[PDB]
């Protein structure tokens, strides 16, 4: 679609989508990982 | 005459002064007059420090000291040093000092007067006794002689003042001895790979 | 021991912890039927719980006086895992995104208006560079080495 | 010199004359061709001492199972007991390999630096191109052609790809390359990544 | 070693080094600074007419110049030095690094 495509390429539409995704990214890793104090997989 | 073959040459050493193999990485010798300083207490420190060798060498094979076991008398109040055995009749701390301070400090001050920039470095004359000056084409390979066991000796001293640091107690000969006893596992890789 | 810290799977006040959060969890989930949603979810918190305090006593945690893990950031590789293995996972991915929004900024920097870029951005220009600063370790390091990272004015 | 994926074009700053040019840069690394002929020679040095390095840690092991000889498996082998102390090599290894990889920078540098020893200065070195040294480097003095450099990339670009499979098949596994490979060819659809984790 | 030796023979040997080693190094360094110059001008020829260098206590005669403040200076030193002696000996202190 011609022109959507401009809009959601426009910082904040861009920003909510990118920081949605990381969001989720970052929720469901703590679901997987919960309560994580270090990094023991070397 | 290059410390490092294939890097190239800082346009200040060209090669003409003895010992002169082109080694400024951090570009300390840029200016002249800084670098005829340099010169004169490369020089200085080197002639120090190769006449050091044999005072912590040989009194460590026969003197029965280890180098540092030489000042140790100084750090206990009432000892005064044991040169070969003997003890010496001057005093232990204070009065070496006034004779050190008394003695260095009118030489290396009546040296600082120097004008001359050659003389600051190679004086001769008096310093030149046995006429090994007479004659340029080997004065200069004498030169560079000078300068080789000097860097050699001033290395040579980073390694007594290290091994030193590494193993308190101890002096460059047994340090010899223990790497002429098992050369392998009692080598510097037990310090710079610490196991604990 | 570093520090005047036991570690946590030998603190008694850490396990004090764990059974106290435990009890407080569990007078909580007397109040709901023990099939009910509300009880499944408090056991689940339960478990994690545990599994949590668990989890910090096997990683070598350090708890002190007040049975807390603390963290020890100076540099002992059995707490590396503490801090520099995490901070180095920053750097990267922090450099990654500073690599990437630098290289886009550079390539729309030859636009002729550049600022319609910066508030519209080029999805596909932006994904090219994306994955560039995957590797950008090595393309900062060179950058530097060649001086295309530091601008001449 | 061929193409990775034939949907992409190669880049302008990989125009096919450099070996093994395959027209892989997807993330843009070599764009300066300064960055490029320090990361042919990376490339070089990685896949030379990866080709050393699987050569001896699976050869090892597939002469240790057979029975031919008896040798540790890569990551035991630090363990054991040698005629030195586990440090000394360390300090061998830093002092001869100090001198042999800086007079490589030499050469990585400008070329034609560093060629001659600094005892025997007759016994010098062929004016060869970077990263190819010749000389006593080239003692049966097989020809380095074109196709023997690719040849050379392409198995140590393998090499390299095999020491970081062995890494993370000792990391996450717990047991040798070559086990792993008779585990697979055991049962091959149950004895993969996808089984442990 | 009595104190009163001690002493004297400390500021007998600062003022010898102050006399005939250290002289013309300390003298030329003072040539060298010269004067405290506020604004280019000294401090005396800016003004202030307090702060003009004393000829009456400098003029004093010598081969080689020596004046009666060289003489507060080398020999503040000694006393200083024979005091940092005296007190450091008569101080029974054990360093015991060993
Ligand atoms: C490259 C390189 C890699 C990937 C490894 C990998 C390893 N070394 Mg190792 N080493 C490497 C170079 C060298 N190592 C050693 C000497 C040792 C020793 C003496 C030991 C290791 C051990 C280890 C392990 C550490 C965990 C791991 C398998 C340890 C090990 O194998 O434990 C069973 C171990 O004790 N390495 C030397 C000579 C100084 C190297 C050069
Ligand atoms: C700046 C200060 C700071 C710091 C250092 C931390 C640190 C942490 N917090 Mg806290 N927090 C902070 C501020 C901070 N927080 C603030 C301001 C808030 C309020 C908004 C919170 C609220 C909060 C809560 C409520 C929780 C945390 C949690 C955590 C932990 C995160 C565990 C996790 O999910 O990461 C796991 C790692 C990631 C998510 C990163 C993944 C990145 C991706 C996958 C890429 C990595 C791979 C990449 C490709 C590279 C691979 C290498 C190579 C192969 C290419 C960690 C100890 C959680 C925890 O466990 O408690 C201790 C938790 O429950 N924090
Ligand atoms: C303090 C001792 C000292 C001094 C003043 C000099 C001074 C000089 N050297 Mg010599 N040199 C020394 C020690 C010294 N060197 C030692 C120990 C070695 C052997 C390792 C050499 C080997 C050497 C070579 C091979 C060459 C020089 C050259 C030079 C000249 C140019 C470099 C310069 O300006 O550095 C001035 C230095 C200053 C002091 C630096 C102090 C640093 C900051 C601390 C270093 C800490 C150290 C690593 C601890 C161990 C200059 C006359 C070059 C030359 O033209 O010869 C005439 C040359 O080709 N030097
Ligand atoms: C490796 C050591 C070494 C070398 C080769 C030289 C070489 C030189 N020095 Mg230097 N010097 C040194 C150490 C050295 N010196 C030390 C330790 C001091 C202190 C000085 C102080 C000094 C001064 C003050 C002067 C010289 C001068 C000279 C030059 C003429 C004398 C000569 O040929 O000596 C050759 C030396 C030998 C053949 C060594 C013989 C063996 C020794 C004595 C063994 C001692 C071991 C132990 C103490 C017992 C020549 C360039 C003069 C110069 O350059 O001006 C013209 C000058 O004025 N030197
Ligand atoms: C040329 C001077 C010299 C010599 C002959 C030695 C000799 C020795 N050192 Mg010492 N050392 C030196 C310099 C020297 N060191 C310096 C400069 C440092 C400062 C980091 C140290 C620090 C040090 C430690 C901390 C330890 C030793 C130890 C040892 C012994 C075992 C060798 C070893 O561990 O590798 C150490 C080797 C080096 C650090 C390399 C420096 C010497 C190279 C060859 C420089 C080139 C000099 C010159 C061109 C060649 C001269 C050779 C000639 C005499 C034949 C051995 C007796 C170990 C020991 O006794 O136990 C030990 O633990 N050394
Ligand atoms: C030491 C690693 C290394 C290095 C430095 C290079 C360097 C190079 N390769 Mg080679 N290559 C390698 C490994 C490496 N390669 C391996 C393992 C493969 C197989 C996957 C290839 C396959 C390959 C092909 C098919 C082609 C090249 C080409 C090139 C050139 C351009 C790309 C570039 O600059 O990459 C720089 C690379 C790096 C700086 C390495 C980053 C590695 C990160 C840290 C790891 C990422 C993976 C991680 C473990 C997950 C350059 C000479 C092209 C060429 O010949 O042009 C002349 C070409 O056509 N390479
Ligand atoms: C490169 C490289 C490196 C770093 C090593 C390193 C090692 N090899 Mg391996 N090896 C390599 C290539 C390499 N190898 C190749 C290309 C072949 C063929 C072998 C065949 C081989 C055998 C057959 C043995 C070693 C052994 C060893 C160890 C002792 C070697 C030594 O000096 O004693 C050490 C872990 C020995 C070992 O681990 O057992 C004592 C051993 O028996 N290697
Ligand atoms: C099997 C991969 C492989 C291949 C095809 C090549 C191919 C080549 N290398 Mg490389 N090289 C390799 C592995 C390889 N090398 C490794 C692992 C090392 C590290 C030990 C080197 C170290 C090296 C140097 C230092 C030099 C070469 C040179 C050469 C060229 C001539 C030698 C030749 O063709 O013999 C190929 C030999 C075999 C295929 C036998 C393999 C035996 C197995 C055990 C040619 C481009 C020389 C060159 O280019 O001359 C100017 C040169 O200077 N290579
Ligand atoms: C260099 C080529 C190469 C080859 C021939 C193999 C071969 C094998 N691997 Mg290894 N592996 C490799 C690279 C390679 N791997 C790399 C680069 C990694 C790191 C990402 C791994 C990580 C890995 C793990 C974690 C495991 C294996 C396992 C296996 C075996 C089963 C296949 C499997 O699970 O697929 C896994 C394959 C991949 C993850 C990627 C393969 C990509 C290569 C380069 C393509 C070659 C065509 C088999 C013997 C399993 C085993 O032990 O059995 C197992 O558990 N491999
Ligand atoms: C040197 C090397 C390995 C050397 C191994 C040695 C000496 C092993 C020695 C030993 O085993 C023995 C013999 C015996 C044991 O007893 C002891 C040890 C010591 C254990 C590996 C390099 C290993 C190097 C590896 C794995 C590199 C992989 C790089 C990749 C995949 C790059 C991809 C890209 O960079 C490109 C190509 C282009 C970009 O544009 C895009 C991307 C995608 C970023």
């Amino acid at each position: 679609m011609r022109d959507l495509k401009t809009y959601l390429s426009v910082a904040p539409v861009l920003s909510t989508l990118w920081f949605g995704s990381l969001a989720g990214l970052l929720i469901e890793i703590n679901r997987l990982f919960p309560d994580a104090l270090t990094f023991p997989f070397f | 005459a290059h410390w490092m073959p294939g890097e190239p040459r800082p346009a200040y050493l060209d090669g003409s002064a003895p010992g002169d193999f082109g080694f400024d990485p951090l570009g300390l010798g840029e200016v002249p007059a800084n670098l005829e300083r340099y010169k004169e207490s490369e020089l200085i420190h080197c002639r120090w420090a190769m006449l050091a060798v044999p005072g912590i060498l040989v009194p460590e094979a026969l003197g029965y000291g280890n180098w540092v076991k030489a000042q140790e008398w100084a750090a206990l109040p009432g000892g005064q040093a044991t040169y070969l055995g003997n003890p010496v009749p001057w005093g232990t701390l204070p009065t070496i000092l006034a004779i050190e301070f008394l003695a260095i400090a009118f030489v290396e001050h009546q040296r600082s007067m120097e004008k001359d920039p050659e003389k600051k470095k190679y004086p001769g004359g008096a310093f030149d006794p046995l006429g090994y000056s007479k004659d340029p084409k080997k004065l200069e390979e004498l030169k560079v002689k000078e300068i080789k066991n000097g860097r050699l000796a001033l290395l040579a001293f980073v390694g007594f003042c290290v091994q030193q640091s590494a193993y308190p107690g101890t002096g460059p000969l047994e340090n010899l001895a223990t790497h002429l006893a098992d050369p392998w596992h009692n080598n510097i890789g037990d310090i710079v790979i610490p196991f604990n | 021991d570093i520090s005047g810290l036991t570690p946590c799977k030998d603190s008694k006040q850490f396990a004090k912890r764990e059974k106290q959060q435990i009890k407080k969890l569990e007078s909580s989930l007397k109040l709901y039927a023990p099939e009910s949603a509300p009880a499944l979810a408090l056991n689940a918190q339960i478990e994690k719980t545990k599994r949590r305090f668990d989890n910090y006593g096997k990683y070598g945690l350090l708890c002190g006086s007040d049975g807390l893990p603390h963290l020890i950031v100076n540099g002992d590789q059995r707490h590396w895992g503490e801090f520099i293995t995490p901070g180095i996972l920053f750097l990267y991915i922090a450099g990654w995104i500073g690599w990437v929004g630098r290289s886009y900024l550079i390539a729309i920097s030859g636009e002729k208006k550049p600022a319609m870029k910066e508030i519209i951005i080029d999805v596909p220009l932006a994904s090219r560079i994306i994955f560039r600063g995957f590797i950008w370790p090595v393309a900062a390091y060179r950058e530097f080495l060649n001086g295309d990272l530091i601008a001449k004015d | 010199k061929g193409e990775w994926l034939p949907g992409l074009a190669s880049p302008d700053y990989l125009t096919g004359s450099l070996a093994g040019d395959n027209g892989f840069d997807p993330l843009g690394l070599a764009e300066d061709p300064e960055n490029l002929k320090w990361f042919v020679q990376a490339e070089l040095v990685n896949g030379r001492w990866a080709m050393l390095g699987v050569a001896g840690m699976l050869l090892p092991e597939v002469f240790t199972k057979i029975g031919i000889i008896n040798v540790p498996e890569w990551y035991d082998a630090g363990k054991e007991q040698y005629f030195a102390s586990s440090s000394t090599l360390f300090v061998i290894e830093f002092i001869l390999f100090h001198y042999v990889e800086i007079r490589r920078w030499q050469d990585i540098k400008n070329p034609g630096s560093v060629n001659q020893d600094p005892i025997f200065k007759q016994y010098s070195l062929p004016k060869g191109e970077v990263g190819y040294p010749g000389g006593i480097f080239n003692p049966l003095n097989f020809a380095p052609t074109q196709e023997a450099k690719e040849k050379e990339l392409a198995n140590g670009r393998l090499a390299m790809l095999a020491f970081l499979g062995f890494v993370v098949q000792h990391n996450v596994t717990g047991k040798g390359p070559f086990e792993n490979l008779l585990q697979h060819l055991s049962d091959p659809w149950h004895n993969t990544i996808v089984q442990t984790f | 070693l009595s104190p009163s030796i001690v002493i004297s023979l400390s500021t007998g040997l600062s003022l010898f080094l102050g006399r005939f080693v250290f002289f013309n190094f300390q003298r030329e360094n003072v040539a060298k600074q010269g004067l405290p110059e506020q604004n280019g001008k000294t401090h005396f020829e800016a003004g202030d007419d307090r702060a003009k260098e004393y000829v009456s206590l400098l003029k004093s005669n010598d081969p080689i110049g020596f004046n009666i403040v060289d003489v507060l200076a080398w020999g503040s030193i000694g006393h200083i030095v024979a005091y940092y002696i005296l007190a450091t000996s008569s101080n029974g202190y054990d360093p015991s690094f060993f």
